């Protein structure tokens, strides 16, 4: 399964395994035996306007 | 604040401390516990913070 | 009625060994404490 989403720059922390906070608390949790990969890419030109 | 050579110390007391509204703030930066952890400070009691 | 050493050491040795069996559920062998709900209060599930 692949997910996909778009977070703050400090906010790549609580994406993983046994993680708390506004995040990972309530808005996209992450089991505690879990299995794959968290990739995670800068993206300020494409997503950030004036 | 106070400088890092001369930090302060304040003795936190007999008080009502909810922990969530530092957790959940989202302001902070860092944010790790070590002799327990961050979500179970809401429901234990100690002598002094 | 004024020499049974022998029924009297089996009954000790098996006392003494059931004592330190229970005196071990008060060591940590290495952890923060030795109660159960004191690791699960203070430490999340990881």
């Amino acid at each position: 399964y692949a997910d996909s989403f778009v977070i703050r720059g400090d906010e790549v922390r609580q994406i993983a395994p046994g993680q708390t906070g506004k995040i990972a608390d309530y808005n996209y949790k992450l089991p505690d035996d879990f299995t794959g990969c968290v990739i995670a890419w800068n993206s300020n030109n494409l997503d950030s306007k004036v | 604040f106070a400088s890092v050579y001369a930090w302060n110390r304040k003795r936190i007391s007999n008080c009502v401390a909810d922990y969530s509204v530092l957790y959940n703030s989202a302001s902070f930066s860092t944010f790790k516990c070590y002799g327990v952890s961050p979500t179970k400070l809401n429901d234990l009691c100690f002598t002094n913070v | 009625s004024s020499a049974l050493g022998k029924l009297q050491d089996v009954v000790n040795q098996n006392a003494q060994a059931l004592n330190t069996l229970v005196k071990q559920l008060s060591s940590n062998f290495g952890a923060i404490s030795s109660v159960l709900n004191d690791i699960l209060s203070r430490l999340d599930p990881p």
